[PDB]
């Protein structure tokens, strides 16, 4: 009683029904490095100026 | 008359003087600040200066490969 497949069927994309765990680390990889402090906060006018040699401004 | 029309008091000179310093005094403080930060961060490259680009994660395709080990 078997019934031959169609033409492209055997090529679907299927579920599988498993109790196998799913792996939480299958890379093996490491910690990530903490990224940067990246600062926030408001802009001020520069300091007495560029402070660059005599400029004032 | 010369020092009435011509000149003023010996205060303005003193307090303009010191304010002079003090904004001199400022400048020089913070060049050596900015000199020192500039230092800390292109040898250790934690902060915001000298952050040479990287490859960007997002172009990784995360995806089956047509091979199981990737």
């Amino acid at each position: 009683g078997w019934v031959r497949p169609d033409l492209g069927e055997l090529s679907k994309v299927t579920k599988v029904k498993t109790d196998r765990p799913l792996p939480e680390n299958p890379y093996h990889s490491r910690a990530r490095p903490e990224p940067n402090p990246e600062a926030e906060g408001d802009l001020k006018p520069a300091k007495h100026g560029s402070r660059l040699f005599f400029w004032t401004m | 008359w010369i020092a009435r029309t011509f000149y003023d008091g010996p205060e303005k000179n003193y307090e303009k003087t010191m304010a002079i310093l003090q904004i001199e005094a400022e400048k020089a403080e913070l060049r050596l600040k900015e000199l020192e930060v500039r230092r800390l961060m292109r040898a250790r490259g934690d902060g915001p200066w000298y952050q040479y680009p990287t490859i960007d994660k997002a172009l990784i395709d995360h995806s089956p490969k047509t091979t199981p080990d990737n």
